[PDB]
């Protein structure tokens, strides 16, 4: 998980980055400067998970690519209303136990760290309205409220 | 809490007097989605159950319903007591405005259960059906025949081992068929048909000619001093097709009972069906169905009005209804969870030019009903009963509104979002001739207009099926688009919907009266069973009751004043 | 153990997973990539439940229900929000590359993923990006390939390499781009690939022979059939559309076949829709050929049959065992051949006599799979018996399968199994004249002729029990490998010897026999298979008779002026100058045959008979199992001409014509009870399956989908008018939709199998007590024997050891499962699979002939020269000759014969 | 004078033809099985270039209600029903309508959906990855990671 400049003042240990809501891992910090959008590293992030998944198990790899392709269109600024939340279910549902390994798991720390303290971001690649379906002449659609 | 959802009643106050009668280990209260108590009677505590009903403080006074169910090849019946056969009773109390269905069970080899006809009358057609249909016998009826097949008719259609489709014709049986016909005047005993004193001698006994039907007469000169409604005549087998085709395929059939009201005889099969399957639809479904189904009730009420007594405001609404639909008369438009398509671009410009037109139309058919002194002296005063004789046979609509009794379906038992709407309900004194009736016709005529006119003014955006996943078929757009969508109009146009293992029920206020459809779904893609009550049955019931001393042509008279049709009589 | 599901109590198998457990109780999880038969892996994670640690947990955890033991005391959450919501995550990440092709798939009404995706609620799509997309690959003539559809859950993959054995199909690739498939084009190598269409739960992997003339599932009139294409008599579910046999699906059965059948039973039915199939009587005139009804017809044969001095009937073990009896019954029963070969026909009841009289318990195919060596004696089972080599590898596993339960590992976690056992197998010893399809899983495998195959089997015995025949001459290495083989034999629990008359060896059985004698005597639960050649090789042995070669003599003495022959070609037990002298001799030749056979040219009256998808019998198996098989359609629906009735029909209304000159179409119930009544050895055939009064609450068992199409079109364009719906009078099944096929109804006759949300094959769990159990009220099918309460003796005739001998050479039999089955053989999709004929011949041989590899030579059997392309084998002996049995020219009854002139053309 | 009929009026059943011309049904028996008299009646074919098509199809129109649910249930909107009415005969088996007397020359009430346009089964004119909202197909044996 990603941490904020509060949490630099903790001590590198299991227990203490554990209660933070973050691994001590392989304790070799990485530190983001303020010129690094966060929308473009976790897109980069997830592509390496993505193309590292080893094709086993459904939810990593039918559902990071799904991630990836959101990052993309939020990166390239053409986001549409749902995108976080399906962001969010994709953390979700990518957890601990949900796959059968622990790639997945963090594969989605990074993101949901980054949409939980860097959401403006996100939320500004939003800019186009929802639609995944073409119009077709003859039917008229149900327009669902 | 919504409205499908699974529940036992057991905060209904007849449960608690059932049980404070009769004892907690005397009957077992049934979960379903019908919306009202399931109590399992057993038959030899059934007449004592009914006289106690009978007799509440708020007592149950209508026997709403009564038939079989074939439980043989039932595989969900967990909490039901062991049964081969049933037979249920729904019965309908008006002053609690509640319902129950006392439900009897029967082992296959003694199929006999005692009779109603001396609590409720219109028991003995049902009898008499439930007999014919299942095999089902009834200690204590007076004449035990059969109503729908022909008397020489082997097996009883609606078990579940006798197959739906039709068998091989036959010249050898249709000459036998024709020659019994030949010689049914010469051979009449009066007692094949429930008569009595059979040539007095002054008695004679005739054969009449909405449909087509036979009643047979007997005249003291030209009184009627009995008669028997020869029925079956129009039997379509509609149930059993019930349980032969998917529950979204079923639609046209639903259509084609009781033909005069297309949509509104769609209306409670696709309500029961979502009941079953757990759909709440959106506003636009529910003013798109009320709309459809008031136009309908204006059709089928025009042409009641005219034939007691035209073509331009019925070819007005059929030009509607077929632009909307693409069809006049069995539009098959109603679909699981929604409708078929969404309105058409310029179907208020017609609604408006429909409504625009109607009210001078309606004034001209008030002063031709209301003013009519030849009508008014050939009509009024004839087969004329009061309240206490049209709650025991069953009667609903403008009849028994007639005799002052305030009861409506889309008032007293709201459904599609009728208590939307602002509309009155006619009720008149306690005198219910043809006369009253027709002036309740009109009156329901003009209240109908009012409906046209709130659903035209105030349309809902938004979809027109539902967002749930048991909608049949999904929205044709993300069907060629999506391939979840795809998949799921593949194999429900195809094995068809499954609707989970429950009964249903709904209740409307048809053209003619309440029409119901009760469903029992097995788990299936099919119905396992299909119950449709029309008031027409419990209307034709009640003629010989109510013509005992008039004569012939106010037979005549009386036949054109009810509102019904020979395919809602034997569907 | 107690489990509670949504608070529910039920009590299931501690030792199963909570998904096969659930499944049991009727209860419905989504699941892709767990089979009853393959095990759990855990890989489409599509089968979550929530477990709570106790009865007071509320948060809960999300566990796979396939990788969870159903431990006491567990309680599961089905239907908890938080595993509804991702089951149908699951479902909508599958569906996110998916291709929008249901209607131009195959799969489409029998696709477990179009029934999971409706399952799970998943009907809306949110996904706007691209899909994936996939080159497709040429598998073969049988199998289509399409990528596309692919959702990754590894069941190919796990069914055709650590199940079937197969080696030739993989997974390649990584993250999204995996890809399952043959390493380049060609056709996939393994005996049972077909059943890839059937463990695939979307449209991959399809059928391509029914995918040229396909219709969907509900438009198939079903019926529960016996396969007819060798003699282990799997349950098929044969399907027809429009008058024509349309696809094999396989029919469980809980002691057969269970999930999987071979691709000869599987893709071998065509011979069924070949237009050059006899469809109405017609009787020979000169040279005209006149078309009768079944009356005259009748009339005619009874009126030849009557003048003629002695009549001969004879069978064949295609035939039914009604069939054959009731040609039995018209010409008598001394007058009764069987038309198998004197030799065929001495093997065939050596290992009847085996069977039902050597006191060795037969198993079930099923039961094959659980013990613990294999002996394999001169029969070429993966060519011959095929699931029965299937069944023989899972019982090799299963020492893997100890050696996993010895460290608690539960039995349905395969890949833990897998890797414990890692290459260790349980003994499998093959014997055969070249290298076998077994040898990959065989400890050892010696290729050598029929008579030291046999010489080595009276020496293993021997070696077990010192009072079996000693063999002299043994070398010491042969010693070693059978004092191995011997250690083998003796350590093990449960030893299984197999053996079969396709060997062309009578004293190949004797010596199985012999060593299933000795385990015996050591206290062994050992057991013996018998490889039958036909569907009713065994029936028609139960019955017995003459030889073929008796019925030719007294064809050409005169003795027999009329000859009825049943359902046989006779040029494949008999030389086909000598067959065609002796019918050309008799003044009336009758052939009662439902294929166009060579022998109709000669023939003076041709009876129309049925195929098994035309008419009910009963065969028996190689074990010795009652079967019936019930008509899947009437011919005469479509075509009102078509007079093609059941063989016994058409015998027993002979026979009664020529005793009463009336004909009579009796019913199926009349011919069983005739003969449980005449044969007490055939009783057992009266409970193979009930008669025709059998009713599920007073309806019959359907025969098509209660959604069956097309009613009042089908036959439109023939005539308006619908006519009668077919009237079956001989068994309990209706040809309608009006009728039962309840999974929960008192029956074991299965058509099909569906339920309301399980439209795939996987609808089968439903119709079972347990899944991978049997069916919940027993199979069908009935053992005609017990075993024998006291053995056979140990037969002394140990034979010579094989001789070359200059200028004969010895016909060393080489079976090809596309190709030595005669009927299957004329499948017009069997000749892209077939092999080249090809005579095969040792390097010294060849050397010593001067020729190579390809060049053709020429050898004279019986008076006839044929020529045929040599192709070297090096598992070959020297002075024997290799000719593929049952090809075009080479009878199955050469195994065993000599050759002349061998030389190049 | 002639009678006016609404576009959505259901009447005379015909098969249509795609913007490119060619027949749209795919033989898929949809319109078959939802037909609740079961007056339908079609088999499968393919071309060499594996374009399902159907070799015949034909529709009892004695038998048929119109009612439309074919159409509803067509996928491919090749079957439908146009506002047509006059279709009295003379006998009854002339009512039984072949592929010659169904297949009109044009898309009908749909003007330009093509389901070959977005089924990612690979005909002549569209090979893999050629459809909508579909990736070119990546080699297994490519490059990149
Ligand atoms: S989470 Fe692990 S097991 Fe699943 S696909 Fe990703 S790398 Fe493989
Ligand atoms: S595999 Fe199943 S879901 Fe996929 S296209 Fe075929 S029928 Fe449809
Ligand atoms: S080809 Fe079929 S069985 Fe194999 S992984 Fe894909 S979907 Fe599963
Ligand atoms: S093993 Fe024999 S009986 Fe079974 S499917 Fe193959 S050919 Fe048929
Ligand atoms: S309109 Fe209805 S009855 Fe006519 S072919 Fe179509 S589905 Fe069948
Ligand atoms: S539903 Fe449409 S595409 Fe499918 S078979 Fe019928 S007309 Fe052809
Ligand atoms: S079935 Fe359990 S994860 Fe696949
Ligand atoms: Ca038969």
């Amino acid at each position: 998980d990603f941490l904020t400049e509060a949490h630099l003042d903790l001590p590198m240990e299991f227990e203490s980055i554990g209660k933070a809501g973050s691994r001590l891992g392989t304790a070799l910090a990485m530190a983001v400067d303020h010129e690094i959008n966060m929308v473009s590293l976790v897109r980069n992030l997830e592509e390496f998970f993505a193309r590292e998944s080893c094709g086993w198990c459904t939810p990593c790899r039918d559902g990071l690519p799904w991630s990836v392709k959101i990052l993309r269109a939020l990166e390239r600024g053409e986001g549409q209303p749902g995108d976080i939340e399906t962001l969010e279910q994709l953390c979700r549902f990518l957890g601990p136990g949900k796959t059968f390994c622990a790639h997945a798991p963090g594969a989605v720390e990074p993101l949901q760290s980054a949409i939980k303290y860097f959401r403006e971001e996100f939320e500004a690649g939003i800019k186009q309205p929802f639609s995944n379906t073409h119009l077709i002449n003859g039917i008229q659609p149900n327009l669902l409220k | 809490e919504p409205a499908w959802q699974t529940r036992d009643h057991l905060d209904d106050p007849v449960i608690g007097e059932l049980r404070n009668r009769f004892g907690p280990d005397a009957f077992t209260v049934q979960a379903t989605r019908t919306g009202v108590p399931v109590v399992w009677i057993k038959r030899e505590q059934l007449l004592e159950v009914g006289d106690f009903l009978k007799k509440l403080p708020k007592p149950y006074v209508m026997l709403f319903d009564l038939h079989g169910m074939d439980e043989r090849l039932r595989t969900h019946r967990e909490g039901l007591p062991a049964a081969d056969f049933s037979v249920f009773y729904h019965l309908i109390s008006i002053d609690r405005n509640r319902d129950i269905m006392l439900k009897v069970a029967l082992a296959e080899n003694d199929l006999h259960v005692p009779t109603f006809t001396k609590l409720f009358p219109n028991a003995n057609w049902y009898e008499r059906e439930t007999w014919d249909l299942f095999g089902i016998t009834f200690d204590g009826h007076p004449n035990l025949r059969r109503i729908m097949m022909p008397q020489t008719w082997k097996g009883h259609p609606l078990r579940k081992d006798y197959p739906a489709r039709a068998t091989e014709f036959s010249p050898f049986e249709l000459t036998k068929a024709k020659q019994d016909l030949e010689m049914e005047a010469l051979t009449f005993k009066p007692e094949e048909w429930g008569m009595k004193r059979g040539t007095n001698e002054d008695f004679m006994f005739l054969n009449l000619g909405h449909g087509a039907f036979r009643i047979v007469l007997q005249l003291d000169g030209e009184e009627i001093v009995d008669c028997v409604p020869d029925i079956g005549y129009h039997h379509r087998g509609a149930e059993k097709m019930g349980e032969r085709q998917s529950w979204h395929s079923y639609i046209p059939y639903t259509d084609r009972i009781e033909y005069l009201g297309g949509c509104v005889n769609e209306m409670p099969y696709v309500l029961a069906v979502e009941k079953l399957a757990g759909i709440t639809v959106p506003d636009r479904v529910n003013v798109i169905r009320v709309m459809l189904s008031e136009l309908f009730r204006i059709n089928s009420h025009l042409l009641y009005i005219s034939t007691f007594i035209a073509f331009t405001d019925r070819q007005k609404i059929y030009d509607l209804v077929e632009a909307i639909t693409g069809f006049r008369m069995h539009p098959a438009w109603f679909r699981i969870g929604g409708v078929a398509h969404d309105l058409p671009r310029g179907w208020d410009r017609l609604l408006r030019e429909f409504l625009d037109w109607m009210p001078k139309r309606l004034a001209s058919y008030e002063k031709a009903a209301l003013q009519n002194t030849i009508l008014k002296g050939r009509s009024q005063g004839v087969a004329a009963y009061g309240a206490k004789e049209a709650l025991e046979w069953g009667t609903t609509g403008a009849g028994l509104r007639a005799t002052g009794i305030d009861f409506d379906v889309r008032k007293a038992r709201p459904y599609s979002g009728y208590e939307n709407f602002d509309f009155e309900i006619p009720v008149g004194g306690g005198v219910s001739d043809c006369y009253t009736r027709v002036m309740l016709k009109v009156e329901e005529l003009r209240q109908s207009l009012r409906i046209l006119e709130q659903c035209l003014n105030n349309m809902p955006e938004g979809p027109f099926k539902a967002d749930h996943p048991l909608t049949t078929p999904p929205p044709k757009e993300r069907t060629l688009q999506h391939i979840e969508t795809l998949i799921t109009h593949f194999l429900q146009v195809s094995w068809g919907p499954v609707m989970p293992a429950n009964e249903s029920f709904q209740m409307i206020e048809a053209t003619k009266g309440i029409n119901s459809y009760y469903l029992t779904s097995d788990g299936s893609t099919m119905s396992y069973r299909t119950r449709i009550r029309t008031p027409s049955y419990a209307h034709l019931q009640q003629i010989p009751a109510a013509i005992r001393g008039s004569l012939v042509s106010d037979l005549i008279v009386y036949l054109g004043s009810i509102d019904f049709v020979m395919s809602d009589v034997d569907r | 153990a107690t489990i509670h599901v949504d608070g529910k109590e039920y009590e299931v198998n501690g030792a199963d997973n909570l998904l096969e457990a659930c499944l049991s109780l009727g209860l419905d999880i989504p699941y892709f990539c767990w089979h009853p038969a393959l095990g759990s892996v855990g890989a489409c994670r599509q089968c979550a439940v929530k477990q709570y640690q106790n009865a007071e947990d509320t948060r809960g955890r999300l566990v796979m229900s396939c990788m969870t033991p159903a431990s006491d005391g567990t309680f599961i959450s089905i239907d908890d929000e938080e595993a509804k919501q991702f089951r149908e995550s699951v479902v909508e990440w599958l569906m996110t590359n998916h291709p929008h092709d249901c209607p131009v798939c195959e799969e489409g009404g029998n696709c477990h993923l179009q029934d999971m995706t409706v399952m799970t609620g998943h009907s809306f799509r949110r996904y706007r990006f691209t899909k994936r997309t996939h080159r497709n690959q040429d598998l073969g003539p049988f199998i289509s390939h399409e990528m596309n559809r692919c959702i990754a859950c590894y069941r190919c993959v796990r069914y055709y390499k650590d199940y079937a054995g197969g080696t030739d199909l993989g997974v390649y690739g990584a993250h999204d781009n995996v890809y399952f498939g043959r390493p380049e084009d060609g056709t996939l190598e393994s005996e049972f690939s077909g059943n890839l269409v059937e463990i695939c739960p979307t449209g991959v992997f399809t059928d391509k022979t029914h995918s040229e003339r396909y219709n969907r599932k509900w438009d198939m009139q079903f019926a529960p059939s016996i396969c007819q294409q060798c003699s282990i008599g799997c349950n098929i579910s044969p399907g027809e559309r429009y008058g024509e046999l349309r696809r094999i699906e396989n029919r469980y059965n809980g002691t057969v076949n269970h999930y999987f059948l071979c691709d000869r039973g599987r893709f071998g039915y065509g011979y069924v829709n070949l237009k050059d199939r006899p469809r109405q009587p017609v009787q020979r005139r000169g040279d005209d050929f006149i078309t009768l009804n079944a009356e005259q017809a009748m009339q005619g044969a009874a009126d030849i049959l009557r003048q003629s001095k002695k009549v001969i009937g004879i069978g064949s073990p295609r035939a039914s065992v009604e069939s054959n009896f009731a040609l039995r019954e018209l010409v008598g029963e001394e007058n009764f051949y069987t038309g198998i070969a004197h030799g065929e026909q001495e093997r065939l009841q050596l290992a009847l006599k085996v069977l039902r009289e050597g006191g060795i318990y037969t198993p079930a195919l099923r039961e094959i799979e659980s013990y613990d060596a294999v002996l394999v004696l001169g029969e070429d089972v993966t060519q011959t018996g095929a699931r029965v080599a299937l069944a023989v590898r899972q019982a090799v596993k299963g020492k893997a399968r100890e050696m996993a339960a010895a460290q608690k590992v539960a039995d349905w976690q395969i890949a833990a199994i897998l890797n414990i056992g890692q290459r260790a197998k349980h003994p499998l010893f093959v014997t055969n004249v070249d290298d076998t399809r077994l040898d990959d899983i065989a400890a050892w495998t010696y290729r050598a002729p029929v008579e030291d195959q046999a010489r080595l089997g009276f020496a293993i015995a021997h070696a077990l029990d010192n009072s079996a025949p000693a063999v002299d001459g043994i070398e010491p290495e042969l010693q070693s490998k059978i004092d191995v083989i011997v250690q083998a034999l003796a350590g093990a629990k449960k030893p299984l010897i197999i053996s079969g008359t396709n060997a062309g060896s009578l004293e190949v059985i004797q010596a199985a026999a012999n060593v299933a004698k000795a385990l015996k005597g050591r206290g062994a639960d050992v057991g013996i298979t018998m490889i039958a050649r036909s569907v009713n090789s065994m029936g028609l042995g139960i019955m017995g008779g003459g030889s073929l070669e008796e019925a030719l003599t007294e064809l050409e003495t005169g003795r027999a002026d009329a000859v009825v022959v049943l359902e046989n070609d006779l040029h494949r037990h008999a030389s086909a100058t000598r067959v065609n002298a002796a019918l050309a001799k008799a003044p009336l030749v009758m052939v009662v045959d439902h294929q166009r056979t060579a022998i109709m040219e000669n023939a003076h009256l041709v009876l129309s008979a049925a195929s098994f998808a035309e008419s009910d019998g009963t065969v028996i198996n190689n074990e010795g199992r009652a079967q019936r098989f019930f008509q899947v359609y009437d011919p005469a629906y479509y075509d009102s001409k078509t007079v093609m009735l059941e063989s016994w029909r058409w015998l027993h209304s002979l026979h009664s014509t020529l005793l009463s000159r009336e004909v009579d179409w009796t019913q199926l119930d009349h011919v069983i009870d005739a003969v449980v009544a005449k044969i007490p050895e055939l009783a057992g055939i009266k409970d193979a399956a009930p008669d025709a009064t059998f009713r599920i609450r007073g309806q019959k068992l359907a025969r098509e989908p209660h959604r069956y199409s097309g009613r009042t079109a089908m036959r439109a364009n023939i005539s308006v008018h619908e006519p009668r719906q077919p009237q079956d009078i001989d068994t309990m099944f209706t040809f309608s939709m009006e009728g039962n096929n309840q999974p929960t109804a008192h029956r074991s006759q299965v058509p099909f199998a569906w339920a309301p949300g399980w439209n795939s094959p996987q609808a089968w769990n439903k119709f079972q007590d347990e899944v991978g159990g049997k069916l919940r009220f027993g199979d069908p099918g009935v053992r005609l024997f017990e075993t024998s309460e006291n053995g056979l003796d140990y037969f002394t005739s140990v034979p010579a050891r094989f001789q070359p001998q200059d200028g004969k050479w010895r016909i060393a039999p080489y079976y090809h499962l596309f190709g030595s089955d005669e009927l299957s053989q004329r499948a017009p999709v069997f000749q892209s699979r077939m092999p080249q004929p090809y005579i095969k011949l040792n390097p010294a041989d060849a050397a010593k002939l001067g020729v190579n590899a390809g060049t053709r030579v020429s050898f004279s059997y019986d008076g006839n020269t044929v020529t045929l392309p040599v192709e070297i084998a090096e598992g070959l002996t020297a002075g024997q000759v290799g000719l593929p049995m049952g090809m075009s020219g080479i009878a199955p009854v050469l195994a065993g014969a000599h050759l002349e002139d061998l030389k190049e053309a | 004078e002639p009678v006016y009929l609404p576009p959505r009026y259901r009447g005379r059943i015909v098969l249509t033809r795609d913007p490119d011309g060619e027949e749209r049904c795919v033989a898929c028996n949809l319109c078959a099985v939802a037909c609740p008299v079961g007056c339908i009646s079609l088999q499968k074919a393919e071309t060499k270039d594996g374009r399902w098509y159907p070799e015949f199809f034909r529709i009892n129109f004695s038998r048929c209600i119109f009612c439309g649910l074919c159409e509803e249930a067509c996928p491919t909107t090749a079957i439908q029903l146009t506002p047509d009415f006059e279709m009295g005969e003379y006998k009854r088996q002339d009512l039984v309508y072949e592929k010659e007397d169904l297949l009109i020359s044009g898309p009908g009430k749909y003007p330009e959906y093509n389901f070959y346009r977005m089924a990612g089964m690979a005909i002549d004119g569209k090979d893999k990855g050629e459809a909508e909202n579909e990736a070119k197909p990546i080699d297994v044996k490519s490059l990149l990671p």
